[PDB]
RNA sequence: AACGCCUCUAAGGUCGUAUCCGUGCUGGACUGCAAUGAUAAAUAAGGGGCAAUUUGCAUUGUAUGGCUUCUAAACCAUUUAAAGUUUAUAAUUUACUUUAUAAACGACAAUGGAUGUGAUGCCAAUGUAAUUUGUAACAUAGUAAAUUGGGAGGAUCUUCGAUCACCUGAUGCCGCGCUAGUUACAUAUAAAAGCAUUAUUUAAUACAAUGACAAAGCCUAGAAUCAAUUGUAAACGACUUUU
RNA sequence: AUGUCGGCUCUUCCUAUCAUUGUGAAGCAAAAUUCACCAAGCGUUGGAUUGUUCACCCAUGCAAGGGAACGUGAGCUGGGU
RNA sequence: UGUUACGUGCCCAAAUUAACAACUCAUGCAGAUACCAUGAAAGGCGUUGGUUGCUUAAAACAGCAGGACGGUGAUCAUGGAAGUCGAAAUCCGCUAAGGAGUGUGUAACAACUCACCUGCCGAAGCAACUAGCCCUUAAAAUGGAUGGCGCUUAAGUUGUAU
RNA sequence: AGCUGGUUCCUUCCGAAGUUUCCCUCAGGAUAGCUGGUGCAUUUUAAUAAAUAAUCUUAUCUGGUAAAGCGAA
RNA sequence: UUUAUCAUAAAAUAUAACUUAUAGUUUAUGCAUUUUAACACAGAAUAAAUGUUAUUAAUUUGAUAAAGUGCUGAUAGAUUUAUAUGAUUACAGUGCGUUAAUUUUUCGGAAUUAUAUAAUGGCAUAAUUAUCAUUGAUUUUUGUGUUUAUUAUAUGCACUUGUAUGAUUAACAAUGCGAAAGAUUCAGGAUACCUUCGGGACCCGUCUUGAAACACGGACCAAGGAG
């Protein structure tokens, strides 16, 4: 669940008679090198015939987030599968992480709609520059001049004293 | 930043006293430039010394098999996996009540109405720092909610 | 969504002073002393230090967000309570056997006879500073007026309540004690 | 009192939950901790009064047949409703739990030289802590005289009366604090042996 | 709105979880409900967005520049003083206090305890004449009143 | 309010069943518990009782190497998640209650053991101890030992409700203790053989309870049940009556 | 070798509530009944015939709701089988 | 003696995790680990996230105010219908806009309604779908069963980390 | 008596089958299969492979199910 | 990504003339002051605030792989009949008698450097052979030259409580005690059985797919009693 994002290639056999078998790339969440491998053929599946093991891995490079202090949105686009109802969505997360974006997806369309890792897709990733984001929720975090309430706290259980005499005094002021 | 934790380790040793290394601050603190490397912890409870406070609240079992050649032991000021660690070689005893004697001269001469039953503490039971311990004899389990008691010998530095 | 802010202002006049302590806002004005309890919601007074108080939602979803507009309009209530005060008008339909109310000051009750000529006395609990006053020129009208809101409107209805016509037509016997205004009893001008 | 720390904790039903608070307490009469636990009618559990209501008079329909005096005792008490949230998380069945239940006391309305006696917040039991925003709940004695429990009446006057006690002893026990801290406060620095321990301590007290 | 903690652009934040921990903090950016980008140069911790739920925020709010890379965040931060004032803050004087309440090998320990007892005799030895209570007395006296007035003056006396 | 609005509903709030649960009615926790009475045995005897006692002595727990403990004063009164703990000035109160101004621990880190919060301990002990320290000075802060009478108050399963306080007045004089600081003088324990000192792992002592041999120091002199007997009672015990 | 059916006798519960309570519907005007709800707390019977549950009739009462432990033969009866 | 499968509030060995993000508040089997000890068809402006299409700054969307007629009872059904039990149908005119008419219904006329355009509202909101939990549906019989206590920022449900 | 009931010490090691066929067979046998025991002959599958047995893969055959078809019989 | 720095867009976050309001207060329904998570990218300007191109920093940051590089704690085990009829052998330390030089301690000593032989890596050069493509690399094999490092051999004999010798527990030490018969003291024990604590244990025989069964025999015990 682990989401590191993965480029994995893969070009259907090898004949000397018969050249050189196109090359397709995919990225692909996984925590896992072999999880990349796997979901890559079953994408790959469904423009492009290719089967493991008529099929040809090819290479599994893991690529670089290249802004993870950079404060970006992201829209991802993504599809799931429902009991009798498989629809398609696009959300929007406001993440350091294309890697943390899916991470929080999963966990947020895992909840909602009951949403299966097995049962989700993913579709497509663009960063949101400017506007272009539909998001409610998001462009509430775009607003000059950005100040907020701290809400409530969280209360450390108790202590370092099981026994807490000093009375934890949800007051804080 | 892997790197980074290798230069900052190095400087706890240093404060030890001794082998002299490396200092890379670390706070103790007033500190001239440093709140820099951390406020302990803490996870507490006491006792300590003669004896940490300590219950026999328990025998090492499978969900429903007794196993009590090893015990759990709670060591009251151990919160912690690394609290409980300081205590994992340290020698127990119980000492107990007993309307009759038995045993006369070898050391002491003991009125034995007093009884002990003699341990040592050994590995981490416990995600909240209880312990596991060997008794030479085993506890009987009528002693449970018990005070058991570990005194400080073996420490190690 | 947790809509981290929304924000409502109740206007005060000048003649009405409104201090908070806790949730408990205590008002003195002319017609006299309002004390309701908000201490149930949870939502925070500000005095932007004008007469006007802003109450204030943070960091609550829809249900919340709903619940502090409730409030506003409730201080505007103890406010508009404090100068206008609150009436509310009851009509007494009978097609034929005169529903006929007694009682009043204030310290009433408030003794329904002969509806529908039934013998049956039924006595409906009068509710404190709530008073009730019968209508002078209007032909049967039962008067229930009180500064809180609330207290008042809730005894008019139930008086509504029972007047409930068993077993027969409500239909046909249109027979009962309806309210049929909600008003305010002084302000604006004259 | 004598203990594996202290045989006596007196232990504050307000503002804890019923369940949160049995649970903690179960493991400490088995660590041996021998627990006193006051106030239960201001013990508090979550789920509306209404909700509440309806579970409990599910038990009193248990009724067992045949002669129903061997059948379920469906404990009106604050304190006894607490008490059967303990005893069915301890095994009680056995004699380990006999003993377990012989350490735990239990009072609604803090009696006896429980009251002078410092009433320890358990922080996991505490309702405010762990519950959260704008969940209704239902107080245990609300709940407890609903389901037939004549002294609601009874301890809210004997709770009334301690109050008042509590209240003169509150009062004395200020004005005796203030004057406990002039006394070290003035003979502090009029020469040095008050000045020599607090700021070679100098921590923050 | 008395004022309770804003999670604000720049109120401090002294963050509990880290490798920072008990490193004080100033909110550069406010990130998501979650988190804040987080930059404390002069206690040291470098720029890192973390989590509103490691961090719990501080009563000190001084004007930020809000989104401030890290060289303008090291210059606003010495203008403000910032540290000086950290230091007289006294619940971080004691929380330098747990800092030292470890160990004071305890050699330490025992001076406390000898000595406390000089200060626990003085007390009882200082106790009982106000109006309060009552407060009193007219003894019965040679010794009492001359212990009294052994408190005040403290000549000629006893008895 | 959501849905500028509007609406029995989302929050908050009112009435409301032959229901339910109490009141009530019925068994009465076999011994769950309270209150109160007499508290024996009679003298050639002694017996019990206050025994919480007090002594030789014994038993047992505590602390177990003084003590390497311990604590029935004690962080409110709450709606409660902006909910909130307080101080002071100006008012206000029976109520950390109520009002305005200024701040403050702005559910931070803090805090949660101890402020041991009537400032405990493990101190007293100026050699702190399986001995106790004893004895001299200086100056500062400054300590107190005893008895009796009277007036009012307190008690929710609680270790003595024919008990324990507080206050006020009176009596005198054992001067019994003195402590902390600094400083003088002297010494037993301590040298526990052991170089591996933990191993079979203590007890002088301290505090709390219990004991009772012969003896000692105070107080007081029941009834139950069976027989016989009633019928209000009943198969028999038992119940209720009795001399 | 697990004592058929009914009827006599006796039990407790359940509702999917006919009556009664408190209620919402009605092409309910009144009267009356029908529908639906919370509800089994409380009723739901006396006979002719049948061995009969079932059934079919008669009479009253506002109303003569329906089911579960093939209930119930060291309880009966032994009538049908 | 060491470590696993299945689990980890406690019962009952074990983190009320020194992690984390949602969802859900359940009045009569809220829910609680494959087999499995049941739950649907169909509903829901409860709540939650999606999808698509709208009105519109020449002031919109809710909500009031205000017109809702005339060529012409145009007309056929006449049992009665001027707009309206029903229908062939159905276009002009006046126009800012008003259907030979969406209903309320007098048996008719008529009086009400909505479209259409306005005064205010001058910046939000409205419709049709998808599917989670919850709720409705979903009622049965000795008292009673996620195995129990109990659990509501879970000890549930989904996903995730030690 | 093909049926029912019972059958008398222990330990060690290995360890089933309810299937096939025929039978007035179908509550049972025989028979084959599974089971043990007894061993025997040789170990390049044996005592100080260029000989296999049987499972993948490969190479080389077969098939009318799933799917598809009905503008194919 | 980030530090440090340059140019451009550009200041869209903040700072910043000034414009406005509520309001404590002040002045006299309105003003002036100031405070206000109540105003306006509001002017020039500033911090390059963000974006983009460039340069970087003990080059960061993430991940993964690797070195007995160095090292600590704890846990359980430790057959040792090693001649019943089978091994005790191997290595290492230390001393012995080759020298020198430099350095450290500065005493005793210790290290490194100064040889021949063999192997190996690294440089250059050449041939083959396989390969990615030929700019250039990589592979297997072989030879040659140069220099350097590393490693092994040329290091025997004596002694040794040195390391192992393939289940290598004992140095070292304390304590009880075998104290004649007599008999103390210590350790150890689910004998019978009692006690105290936890956990587990349903009735055997049998037919049967399955038996604790609301299946059947068996009250209990002795002795006869069946491949």
């Amino acid at each position: 669940g682990l989401l590191k994002e993965y480029e994995v290639v893969g070009r259907k056999l090898p004949s000397e008679k018969e050249p050189q078998t196109p090359l397709y790339k995919m990225r692909i969440f996984a925590p896992d090198n072999i999880v990349a491998k796997s979901r890559f053929w079953y994408f790959l599946r469904q423009l492009k015939k290719f089967k493991k093991t008529t099929g040809e891995i090819v290479s599994i490079k893991q690529v670089y987030e290249t802004s993870p202090v950079k404060i970006k949105n992201f829209g991802i686009w993504l599809r799931y599968d429902s009991r009798s109802g498989t629809h398609n969505m696009y959300r929007e997360y406001r993440d350091l992480t294309v890697g943390g974006a899916v991470t929080q997806c999963y966990r947020d369309m895992g909840a909602r709609h009951r949403a299966r890792a097995h049962s989700i897709q993913i579709i497509k990733v663009d960063s949101i520059p400017a506007a272009k984001t539909r998001r409610v929720h998001v462009k509430q975090f775009h607003d000059s001049k950005i100040k907020f309430p701290l809400v409530q706290r969280v209360h450390h259980k108790g202590n370092r004293k099981l026994f807490s005499f000093r009375k934890p005094r949800t007051y804080f002021q | 930043m892997a790197d980074t934790q290798a230069k900052s380790t190095t400087a706890p040793k240093a404060a030890k006293a001794q082998k002299a290394p490396k200092a890379v601050k670390a706070p103790k603190a007033e500190k001239p430039a440093a709140s820099e490397a951390k406020v302990s912890a803490k996870k507490y409870k006491r006792h300590g010394r003669l004896f940490a406070k300590a219950v026999f609240t328990g025998y090492k079992r499978g969900l429903r098999n007794q196993h009590e050649n090893q015990a759990i032991l709670k060591i009251e000021g151990a919160r912690r996996k690394e609290h409980g660690s300081f205590y994992v070689g340290k020698r127990c005893v119980y000492v107990y009540k007993a309307e009759t004697k038995k045993c006369v001269p070898q050391h002491p001469e003991r009125k034995t109405r007093v009884r002990a039953v003699w341990g040592k503490v050994t590995r981490i039971h416990g995600n909240t720092g209880a312990v596991r311990a060997r008794f030479n004899r085993n506890l009987p389990g009528h002693a449970m909610g018990h005070r058991i008691r570990i005194m400080l010998y073996p420490s190690r530095i | 969504m947790r809509t981290i802010n929304s924000n409502q202002c109740v206007k005060i006049p000048k003649d009405i002073k409104a201090s908070v302590k806790a949730r408990v806002v205590t008002i003195t004005g002319t017609r006299g002393t309002l004390k309701r309890s908000f201490k149930h919601l949870a939502l925070d007074m500000y005095m932007p230090d004008k007469r006007t108080l802003k109450v204030e939602k943070w960091f609550g979803t829809k249900k919340e967000l709903a619940a502090v507009r409730t409030v506003c309009s409730h201080i505007e209530n103890m406010i508009k309570g404090v100068t206008f005060g609150f009436q509310y008008k009851m009509r007494a339909v009978y097609a034929h056997f005169p529903i006929n109310c007694v009682t009043s000051e204030n310290n009433t009750v408030i003794e329904i006879r002969n509806f529908l000529g039934e013998k049956y006395i039924r006595r409906v609990e009068m509710a404190p500073g709530v008073t009730v006053v019968n209508s002078t020129a209007q032909k049967d009208e039962l008067i229930v007026e009180g500064n809180d809101i609330e207290s008042v409107s809730g005894s008019a209805a139930l008086i509504q309540q029972s007047t409930t016509v068993k077993n027969k037509d409500i239909r046909k016997f249109l027979d009962g004690l309806y309210v049929s205004e909600k008003t305010t009893v002084v302000k604006l001008e004259s | 009192m004598t203990g594996l720390t202290n045989r006596t904790v007196v232990i504050d039903g307000r503002g804890h939950l019923l369940g949160r608070l049995a649970s903690v307490v179960a493991k400490y009469l088995l660590q041996g901790g021998k627990v006193a636990v006051v106030r239960c009618e201001e013990l508090n559990l979550s789920g509306h009064f209404y909700r509440n209501k309806i579970k409990f008079l599910a038990y009193l329909r248990k009724r067992c047949n045949v002669n129903p005096a061997r059948g379920p005792f469906h404990f009106r008490a604050p304190s006894r409703i607490f008490y059967k949230a303990v005893r069915g998380m301890i095994p009680h069945k056995t004699k380990r739990g006999q003993a377990a239940l012989a350490r735990l006391r239990v009072f609604d309305g803090i009696p006896s030289p429980y009251d002078k006696r410092r009433r320890v917040v358990v922080p996991i039991a505490m309702r405010v802590l762990t519950l959260r925003s704008d969940r209704k709940y239902c107080q245990v004695g609300r709940l407890s005289h609903e389901v037939g429990w004549h002294y609601q009446d009874v301890i809210k006057s004997l709770e009334r009366k301690r109050k008042a006690k509590l209240r003169v002893t509150l009062k004395h026990n200020r004005e005796l604090k203030k004057l406990t801290v002039k006394a070290r406060e003035n003979i502090a620095k009029a020469a040095e042996p008050f000045n020599k321990i607090i700021k070679s301590y100098g921590y923050e007290v | 709105m008395p004022f309770e903690r804003f999670v604000q652009t720049g109120r401090i934040a002294k963050a509990s979880a880290g490798p920072l921990k008990g490193r004080l903090v100033a909110i550069v950016d406010v990130i998501d409900q979650n988190r804040v980008l987080v930059d404390g140069p002069l206690t040291g911790v470098p720029r890192q967005e973390y989590r509103l739920n490691n961090l719990h925020l501080t009563k000190y709010r001084i004007k930020f520049p809000y989104t401030a890379p890290t060289r303008i965040v090291r210059k606003a931060w010495t203008e403000s003083d910032l540290k000086a004032q950290w230091k007289v803050s006294p619940w971080s004087v004691k929380a330098q206090n747990i800092c030292k309440r470890s160990s004071l090998n305890d050699f330490d320990r025992f001076k406390l305890r000898y000595a406390k007892r000089q200060r626990n005799k003085l007390l009882t030895i200082a106790f009982n004449t106000l109006k309060k209570r009552t407060k009193a007395d007219g003894t019965p006296r040679v010794l009492k009143k001359d212990r009294r007035e052994r408190l005040r003056a403290e000549k000629a006396k006893g008895g």
